[PDB]
This record gives C-alpha cells, sequence and structure tokens, in this order.
C-alpha cells in the first residue's frame, strides 16, 4: 500500500541528484555545465556526472509499481538519455 | 419519429421499473427466479442479467443529462444486486477456499440463494450448485460494470475474496459443473459433465479480470486481479477441443451463444464460431424460440415434475418436443447489433414480435419457454415446428421472467442504438475482425492468423566447468552468477511466492493452491520484493519425473514447450525461455543431441519455431514485468529469499525376478552385498521397505532415503533398468499425468491405466492428481510396482503426441495403457528376432517415445500385414469415421450385431443415441470388447468396413437375422483355405495366419473374401426395390 521504504530513502536520495546535478542540466541539450565559471560540458565529466541520474534511476525503477515511481524513474532514466543524446 | 429521448428511454424506464427491477430484493439487491409464488430462490445467473439489464439502461440514461435521478437509481440497482452475489459468495467462504484446493460438485460455491437473507437454499443433494458460468459470468459483469464506471468492490479483502474466485475459476477446465441449465446432460442422471459454456464463460472471465484495478479509477496496484495464463490456456484448450460441440453429450447447446456471443465472446477463431454458430441456428432454432438442446425434456408434457432425474429411455421421447426458449432470439438479436449485420437484428426482431408477451399495461413480456401441449406432443413429433406452442410466462400472471425481461432490455436497447456496443461492453470482449493487440484473447501484435512469434532464449549452464566447456564448442551461456541481480527461480519457487496471493485470515483464505507454473507462466519476467525474477520451464526440473533426465526427451521437451509458447503466448511481451543445461546432459553421447539444439538455437530456429538467443540481461531491458505487490502489501519485506537456482562450485540381469522372489530364505540381504549390479540394488531396496517396514536403518542410512538417492544416482549413470524400479517403489507420481489425462478425454478419448490382463480402470471423467495417484499405483497395478512407472511413461509420451500429431491416434477412441506397452512389448518381440528381445524397461525413455511413435505410424512400411494387423489390432485403431459406419450397419440390420457373444442390437441403440453421438463409439468397443487376438479384431474391424461398404452402395440389401460377424469372418476364412489348399495345399488347420498375411487389396485379399462372406449371407435376404434407382428391369 504504502510506498517501500527503499523509495523513502531514494528520495532523500532523489533530492541529493536534483539539487546538485540534474537542475544544472540544459533543458534543450541535456548537457551538463562544469560549474557555474565554467558553462561548457565535458564529455567525460557528462558521462560521469550522469551516472548518480543513472544509478538512481535503475533504484526507482527497481520498486516501480506505482505511478510516481514510474515517473521519477522514467524522468531519471530519460535524463540519462537526454544527456547522452545530447553528448 | 419526433419522439424525444426521454420519451424513448421513458418507455424502457417504465418496463425495467415494472418487470425486473420492481422485484429486486431490497436486503440482499438479488433478483428471485419466481416473481410471483413467494419462493425464496435467487438464482446468480438470473441475478446477474438482471443487474445487466438495469446497468444497460443507466448507460443508455448516461445520454440523458437531465436524467431525474434514474441514472443513478438503474446504475446503483446494478451496484446493489453485483454486491449481493458478492454478500452471498463471501458468506461462502469456506466453500471458495475449499474449491480452490479440491473443485468438486460436493465442495464449490452454492448458485442458488435465498433472495431475501442471502443464506443457503438448497443442499448439494437437493441442486446441482456446480455452475461455473455464475462464478465466471459474475466476473465477467463485475469486470464490465466496474469499467463502465460502477463502483461495486469497495476494500481489499472484497479485492482478496475475488481473487480467490478467480483460483476457482482457474482449474474449470478439468472440472465437469452442471452448466447453466443445472443439469449436466440430456440424461439428467446428475453427472457433472464439462461444458464449453461453462469452461467458455471461465475463458471470459479471466481474460477480461486479469490485470483488472477492482477500484476502477480509484485504484492502485494493491486491488489488480491475477490471472495465471496456463490455467486460462488449459481452459482455452478445453473449448478449443469441446467446440463446435458443448459437451460429450451433447453435439450443440443453445447455451453457446451466452458462451460465443454476448455477454462472453469466449470464441477468438472465425472458423470456429461459425461453426458453432451453426449447429445451434440448424439444430436449435425454431418459431417460438431456440431449443435448449436437443431431447431436452425441462418442462415438457412427457416428463414427471416429481421426479428429479430422467430414465436413460426417457430421453427418446424427448425428441422434437423439446421447449423453445425466445431468450436467443434476444441473443442473436444482440449479436447481430455487436457484430454490424443489421439483417441479423431486424429478422431475430420479427421472431420475437409473435412470441412477445405484454403485461396489462403494455410492457413487453419475454417467456421463458415455449412448450408444446400434451395434447399436440405426437402431432409435433411427426412435423416438428407446425403446431402451435404455448408461453410458460404469458404476464398478467404474477410469472415473469426476469432474465429475458433483463436480456430483452439489453438488445432492444441496441436495437433503437440507445446504447452502444462498446457501452455494454467497456472491456472489449467482442473484438471486430481487427484482432490485434489484446492480452489473453489470442490476439498478439502480429494478429489473428499470423504467429511467427519470437522467443527469448537465454541460455544458462550450471556451473563455470559447463559454461567454459560449452564455450569451446561454441555455444555462449551465462550460469546464474553471471546473471547476478538477476534470480532463477525453479518454478516452485514462484508458487510459493504465489501462496500470499490473495489471502485474507478475516474470510479464511489460504492463497493461491500449490500448482506447477506451466511454461507460459514461466515466460514471464517477474519482480519480487524488489528482486526480478524468471523461473526456467518446469520441463528443467529434475524432481517431478525421471524423463527430464533422458537428454533425447528434453530436446523434444525443450522443442514442444517453445512450440507451445509459440502458439499459446498472446501477451505485449516477448516470452523468455530459460534453457538450463547441467552437466549430466553433456556427460557421455549425450552431448551430440544437445549441441545441435544449442546449435540450432544459436541458428536463430528450432522445431519451426523462431527464437532469439541473447543473454538474460539483453532479453529483461524492456519487457514487461509482473509486479508481485501482494508480497509487500502485507508488509512482508522480511519474507524468507526464495532459494533461487545455486551455481555449482553393463550387462543384462543377471538376477531373474522369478529366481530370487520365489527363493524363501531371507538370505537375499546377503545377495544384495553379493551382487554389483545396481538393478539388482533397486530391487532389494524396494522389498526392504515392504518386507522390513518403510524406513528400516542400512548401511547407506534410512531405506526411505537409499532408495531415493539410488534413484537420483541411478538416473546419472542412465541405468534405466534402476532408475525404473527406483520410482515405481517410491510411488512416484509427477504433475504432468493427471492433465495430460484430461487433454486426452476432452478429444473424445477414453483413457485405461492398468496393464494388459489385469484390472484397467478407465478415465472417463477429468480427475484430480490425488486419485490418479491413488489409481495408477495401488488398485491398477500390483503384479509389478513398475507398470506404474511405465504406465506413467506413455501417458507423458501420448501427451506429447496428442498434441504435436493429433491425427495419429484418429480412430484410437481409447487409449489403453497397458494395451499400448503390449504394442511395443509385442513389437520387441517381433523385432527381436529368434534372439532375446529387448526389454521395454531397458530402452531409455527416448526409445520408449520412438518406438511409440513407430508403432503408431499411419501404416507400418512393408511389414508383415499379419504383424500390421496386429499393431493396428492391439492399439484398437480403427478406420476414420468407422463408428459413424456402425450407424448405418446398426440402421439396416433389423436383429442387429453378434459378435465373440457381445450383441449390438438395432433397438434401443438407434433409439437412444444419436450417431455422431461419442457414446455409440464406446458401445461398439464394449461389444467389441470380447475378441482376445488383436489381429482377430482388425479382421473383424475390416469386416465391419466392408459390410458398411456393402450396404453403403447397395441400400438394396437389408439383412434379415443377426449378423454373426465371427461366422463371417469363419466363412471367408475356409474360402482361403481351399483355395490355398488348391494352390499349394497348407496343412496347417485353424491357423489364422495365412489368411492374416495376406494383403486386403490384391488378387485374393482378406476383403475379397470378406466381400464374398458378406454377400453370400446379403443374398441370402429379401431384395427391397429401391426407388432412388429404380430397377430398369
Amino acid at each position: 500500500r504504502s510506498r517501500s521504504n527503499s523509495g523513502v530513502r531514494l528520495d532523500g536520495y532523489a533530492r541529493l541528484v536534483q539539487q546538485t546535478i540534474l537542475c544544472h542540466q540544459n533543458p534543450v541539450t541535456g548537457l551538463l555545465p562544469a560549474s557555474y565559471d565554467q558553462k561548457d560540458a565535458w564529455v567525460r565529466d557528462n558521462v560521469y556526472s550522469i551516472l548518480a541520474v543513472w544509478g538512481l534511476g535503475l533504484a526507482y525503477r527497481k520498486n516501480a509499481d506505482r505511478d510516481e515511481d514510474k515517473a521519477k524513474a522514467y524522468e531519471l532514466e530519460q535524463s540519462v538519455v537526454k544527456l547522452m543524446r545530447g553528448l | 419519429d419526433n419522439e424525444t429521448l426521454w420519451d424513448k428511454l421513458d418507455h424502457y424506464y417504465r418496463i425495467v421499473k415494472s418487470t425486473l427491477l420492481l422485484y429486486q430484493s431490497p436486503t440482499t439487491g438479488l433478483f428471485p427466479t419466481k416473481t410471483c409464488g413467494g419462493d425464496q430462490k435467487a438464482k446468480i445467473q438470473d441475478s446477474l442479467y438482471c443487474a445487466a439489464g438495469a446497468w444497460a439502461l443507466a448507460l443508455a440514461y448516461r445520454r440523458i443529462d437531465d436524467d431525474k435521478g434514474r441514472t443513478h437509481e438503474l446504475e446503483h440497482s446494478a451496484i446493489k444486486c453485483m454486491r449481493g452475489i458478492l454478500y452471498c459468495y463471501m458468506r461462502q467462504a469456506d466453500k471458495v477456499q475449499q474449491f480452490k484446493q479440491d473443485p468438486r460438485p460436493t465442495t464449490c460455491l452454492h448458485s442458488v440463494f435465498n433472495v431475501h437473507t442471502g443464506d443457503e437454499l438448497l443442499s448439494y443433494e437437493e441442486y446441482g450448485h456446480l455452475q461455473i458460468n455464475a462464478v465466471s459470468l459474475y466476473l465477467l459483469y463485475l469486470v464490465e460494470m466496474i469499467s463502465s464506471g460502477l463502483q461495486i468492490i469497495y476494500n481489499t479483502d472484497e479485492v482478496s475474496f475475488i481473487q480467490n474466485l478467480v483460483f476457482c475459476v482457474e482449474r474449470v477446465y478439468r472440472v465437469p459443473d452442471f452448466g447453466v441449465w443445472e443439469r449436466g446432460s440430456k440424461y439428467n442422471n446428475g453427472s457433472t459433465e464439462l461444458h464449453s459454456s461453462s469452461v467458455g464463460l471461465a475463458k471470459a472471465a479471466l481474460e477480461a479480470i486479469n490485470g483488472f484495478n477492482l477500484f476502477g479509477n480509484q485504484g492502485c496496484s494493491w486491488s489488480v486481479i491475477f490471472v495465471d495464463l496456463d490455467a486460462h490456456n488449459r481452459n482455452r484448450q478445453t473449448l478449443c477441443s469441446l467446440l463446435p460441440r458443448e459437451s460429450r453429450s451433447h453435439n450443440t447447446d443453445a447455451a453457446l451463444l451466452p458462451c460465443i456471443s454476448y455477454p462472453a465472446f469466449a470464441l477468438d477463431d472465425e472458423v470456429l464460431f461459425s461453426q458453432t454458430l451453426d449447429k445451434v441456428v440448424r439444430k436449435l432454432k425454431g418459431k417460438y424460440g431456440f431449443k435448449r438442446f436437443l431431447r431436452d425434456g425441462y418442462r415438457t408434457s412427457l416428463e414427471d415434475p416429481n421426479r428429479c432425474y430422467y430414465k436413460p429411455a426417457e430421453i427418446k421421447l424427448f425428441d422434437g418436443i423439446e421447449c423453445e426458449f425466445p431468450i436467443f432470439f434476444l441473443y442473436m438479436m444482440i449479436d447481430g447489433v455487436f457484430r454490424g449485420n443489421p439483417k441479423q437484428v431486424q429478422e431475430y426482431q420479427d421472431l420475437l414480435t409473435p412470441v412477445l408477451h405484454h403485461t396489462t399495461e403494455g410492457y413487453p413480456v419475454v417467456p421463458k419457454y415455449y412448450y408444446v401441449p400434451a395434447d399436440f406432443v405426437e402431432y409435433e413429433k411427426n412435423n416438428p415446428g407446425s403446431q402451435k406452442r404455448f408461453p410458460s410466462n404469458c404476464g398478467r400472471d404474477g410469472k415473469l421472467f426476469l432474465w429475458g425481461q433483463a436480456l430483452y432490455i439489453i438488445a432492444k436497447l441496441l436495437a433503437d442504438e440507445l446504447i452502444s456496443p462498446k457501452d455494454i461492453d467497456p472491456v472489449q470482449r467482442y473484438v471486430p475482425l481487427k484482432d490485434q493487440r489484446n492480452v489473453s484473447m489470442r490476439f498478439s501484435n502480429q494478429g489473428p492468423l499470423e504467429n511467427d512469434l519470437v522467443v527469448h532464449v537465454a541460455l544458462i549452464a550450471e556451473s563455470q566447468r559447463l559454461q567454459v566447456f560449452l564455450n569451446t564448442y561454441g555455444i555462449q551461456t551465462q550460469t546464474p552468477q553471471q546473471v547476478e541481480p538477476i534470480q532463477i527461480w525453479p518454478q516452485q519457487e514462484l508458487v510459493k511466492a504465489y501462496l500470499q496471493l490473495g489471502i485474507n485470515e478475516k474470510l479464511g483464505l489460504s492463497g493461491r493452491p500449490d500448482r506447477p507454473i506451466g511454461c507460459l507462466g514461466t515466460s514471464k519476467i517477474y519482480r519480487i520484493l524488489g528482486k526480478t525474477v524468471v523461473c526456467y520451464p518446469i520441463i528443467f526440473d529434475l524432481s517431478d519425473f525421471y524423463m527430464s533426465q533422458d537428454v533425447f526427451l528434453l530436446i523434444d521437451d525443450i522443442k514442444n514447450a517453445l512450440q507451445f509458447i509459440k502458439q499459446y503466448w498472446k501477451m505485449h511481451g516477448r516470452p523468455l525461455f530459460l534453457v538450463l543445461i547441467r552437466e549430466d546432459n553433456i556427460r557421455g553421447s549425450r552431448f551430440n543431441p544437445i549441441l545441435d539444439m544449442l546449435a540450432a538455437l544459436k541458428k536463430g530456429i528450432i522445431g519451426g519455431v523462431k527464437v532469439h538467443v541473447d543473454r538474460l540481461q539483453t532479453l529483461i531491458s524492456g519487457a514487461v514485468v509482473e509486479q508481485l505487490d501482494f508480497l509487500r502489501i502485507s508488509d512482508t519485506e522480511e519474507l524468507p529469499e526464495f532459494k533461487s537456482f545455486e551455481e555449482l562450485e553393463g550387462q543384462q540381469p543377471d538376477v531373474n525376478i522369478s529366481e530370487w522372489k520365489d527363493k524363501p530364505t531371507h538370505e537375499i540381504l546377503q545377495k544384495l552385498n553379493d551382487c554389483s549390479c545396481l538393478a539388482s540394488q533397486a530391487i532389494l531396496l524396494g522389498i526392504l521397505l515392504k518386507r522390513e517396514g518403510p524406513n528400516f536403518i542400512t548401511k547407506e542410512g534410512t531405506v526411505s532415503d537409499h532408495i531415493e538417492r539410488v534413484y537420483r544416482r541411478a538416473g546419472s549413470q542412465k541405468l534405466w533398468l534402476a532408475v525404473r524400479y527406483g520410482a515405481a517403489f517410491t510411488q512416484k507420481f509427477s504433475s504432468s499425468i493427471a492433465p495430460h489425462i484430461t487433454t486426452f478425454l476432452v478429444h473424445g478419448k477414453q483413457v485405461t491405466l492398468g496393464a494388459f490382463g489385469h484390472e484397467e480402470e478407465v478415465i472417463s471423467n477429468p480427475l484430480s492428481p490425488r486419485v490418479i495417484q491413488n489409481i495408477i499405483y495401488y488398485k491398477c497395478n500390483t503384479h509389478d510396482e513398475r507398470e506404474a512407472v511405465i504406465q506413467q511413461e506413455l501417458v507423458i509420451h501420448i501427451g506429447w503426441i496428442i498434441s504435436n500429431n493429433p491425427e495419429l491416434f484418429s480412430g484410437m477412441l481409447k487409449i489403453r495403457i497397458g494395451w499400448i506397452i503390449h504394442a511395443m512389448e509385442y513389437e520387441l518381440q517381433i523385432r527381436g528376432g529368434d534372439k532375446p528381445a529387448l526389454d521395454l524397461y531397458q530402452l531409455s525413455p527416448s526409445e520408449v517415445k520412438q518406438l511409440l511413435l513407430d508403432i503408431l505410424q499411419p501404416q507400418q512400411n512393408g511389414r508383415c500385414w499379419l504383424n500390421r494387423r496386429q499393431i493396428d489390432g492391439s492399439l484398437n485403431r480403427t478406420p476414420t469415421g468407422f463408428y459413424d459406419r456402425v450407424w448405418q450397419i446398426l440402421e439396416r440390420t433389423p436383429n442387429g450385431i453378434i459378435v465373440a457373444g457381445k450383441h449390438l442390437p438395432q433397438q434401443p441403440t438407434l433409439s437412444d443415441m444419436t450417431m455422431y453421438e461419442m457414446n455409440f463409439s464406446l458401445l461398439v468397443e464394449d461389444t467389441l470388447g470380447n475378441i482376445d487376438q488383436p489381429q482377430y479384431r482388425q479382421i473383424v474391424v475390416e469386416l465391419l468396413m466392408v459390410v458398411s461398404i456393402v450396404l453403403e452402395r447397395n441400400p438394396e440389401l437389408e439383412f434379415q437375422d443377426k449378423v454373426d460377424l465371427d461366422r463371417l469372418v469363419k466363412e471367408a476364412f475356409n474360402e482361403f483355405q481351399k483355395d490355398q489348399s488348391r494352390l499349394k495345399e497348407i496343412e496347417k488347420q485353424d491357423d489364422m495366419t495365412s489368411f492374416y498375411n495376406t494383403p486386403p487389396l490384391g488378387k485374393r485379399g482378406t476383403c475379397s473374401y470378406l466381400t464374398k462372406a458378406v454377400m453370400n449371407l446379403l443374398l441370402e435376404g429379401e431384395v427391397k426395390p429401391n426407388n432412388d434407382d429404380p430397377c430398369l428391369i
């Protein structure tokens, strides 16, 4: 009924990824700048920086029996695809 | 027609409110069967259709915005009835639990309830409550109304009960029931019998309810109903096998329209649909209605009302005077609207109008049945359909047929296009010829005619030593550890996981019964407890039986499983077929057959089934995952991790059976140490469990497990004697034998389980694994325990053939196991020459299948004709349509047929049954059963064929006296002697050999003398001048 405790702690990780990485993803291209000062997208860093989104998306997909769990897993998974399509 | 749609709907509102809704029970919501009389009876089948009628008018009133509260009244009149059935059903939850574990007529849900209280009204003795049509229709309509927006299920506790109702419906393929007509058959013996309508309704109920959220739009993952595909598949295999016949007794039934048309639409093949529709239209349509079935005596003038059961001879008097039910004009009317044929709608509307009656207010009354009066029965029989029939229900009497009245509303609303066909069919039970992409309903992505299904085949090796060593031969495989986060399970672990589905400690429901998951179920990808689990097919389990250890059968089991998935997988995703290879399969000469199959899978095709060999991670990425959420909603997140598959890190018997069994001394225990053979051990341990108790201690340990160790160890060597004794003396019984038998008799084939010349038990009706286990070991075989193991060997083997090569057993109406094992054992004598022949218990189960296949062939090539008549005779194989020709024979022999002291008279044989009927086909073999020589059987079966040839092409001749075929066989016999004595003067006297070896067709063949024998006695009779070809002279 209620969401699994793993998903609840993933929301803490979802906040961690969103506040750090996914909030910097370019809406148009899916790329990720290195920082504020460095506004370009390095191929290596973008691939590496998207792993947390990839791992979290896999973790969310692992227990995606509910619409929001499907949707946040889908968003994370296709945020990785956006990045790699952009790259 | 300027009438407003309010006035059109108000017209039906009055009928609905005054004819069926007026009688809805305020307490239970059920609709009484008898409106006048004070009877408390409320039938689920009738009440369900009454709910649909109010629901149908609610759907019509959904098009009126100013409904004046009539949509709510009619929507919630259906909900009140639907919940009342649930209230009655849940009050019988102890029966639902029992019917899940052991489906039986005495453990089933009641189909008749008190309309005012919901209590149990009639016991199993008074009433036949086993009516799967009721439970299936409840599940079907429950999906229909919930999909339309009616909120019937209120909490997960009810969801658990509906899941248990689904479990009761899964097993129905093997459960004979009394059917919709609460009668079973024409004979009224109170005998349950498998009905196409009941099994088809179960198929319709399972398709609509699979993955269905009982909460509607206000629903989450914990209200979806899970359906076992394979029990649904075996329900459909039963439906396709039984059809176009309703059952064994009924070639057709009016109940087929509720099954193959509204509300079920259970047939997905348009050829069969047509075939099955015509037999209803031809043999049951009438002016006043449809006859429920041929020779139906329900409420007929020739029926004794006091007696609840019909005499075996009473069904004869019921021909031509069967009650005609107007309700099936409506069913055809609903069929016409659904199928887009307006001529059908108008034609059956023009037939209802004469049979419709009206109340004092002009409201239509649909009579239950139209019966010929007692004064007009005999005129009706001579010329059917020419005499007036009186209505059962006329209106203005107080007696109303609520099922007919409700179904009138549905058909008329459809006919006047006030409700769309899709409105009463929100979950689409009727699908047009655009038959693609419906789960569980035969409409895959490819559609209705193309079936080039690609099965995802994952190659799994049990150990790395096998993994790398197979890799050295060009085959890529992955050990379970290589596929790590994924879990490869035995199908049992899936059953153990499924044990928690549908449990209600409040209702005392125990969950899904412990039944093996078959190929289609294991073809799905499951996610349990956050772990993605793929179960390999049961065919790879080394516990159920020992033919999985035979590499050739495993290769054929792998092939036929893929063909089984290619034929019966109809879900959105691609099925996953995990292939498990054990070291036993590679060791020895078994590599060469296993490698070619694996190479074929790598090549992409095997058995004509397209397969895709790839890593398990590849074949799992985008497939639909069955979420076993019930294992987490109960907060059982700490449930024990189900045991996934764990990677692993020569002479003939010198001891004869009679040599030491006769030996009275107990020194045989020392002889056990003296001898060195495994079979000698496998016999010595067996007597020790009988002579010295069940769990005596031996050198290795207890007797019970020491024989189990030997059985496990003997199979490793492939010493088949010891593995056959090992499985026989432990009373081993795989889960497949019982369903295999059920597959046999739904094809029209009786099964006998016993050795030749000993007690044989005929399996007329489907039986549970428990009784068949008692059948196959305790009563049937006691001369030799290995008889049962060999008996179970063929049953799976015939189960293998009956599906791949169904034509192979055509004519063989009775699959008699021991009679078949004679055919192989006698064939070994034939092939053995003047040498000690092979033993059927020495042959590997592959050679058992091949020799069985050899001795079954349509025509053995070039063999001794004597021997052919032996192979065909032992199998009791008959020509196609042979049983039909016996009618044409019996139709034209007034005094019948006498053979081997068994007489088949013209009467009451012709009067009692029909000449497509299955019962007559059983009657001939009972008459034919006294012939001991299988070769002598064929020459008689040959003779009955030729006399049928004489009778058909020569209708002028007719027999006077009893046709004693032994004399005709004997008469044609001596003519062969005197002819051959003239040739070479063979000195053998009363020897069939020369007569048997000659081919029928030839210069002087058997059927030539058989033809002469018939004509000599056929010309001994008066010739009848025939008007078909008036004799020119």
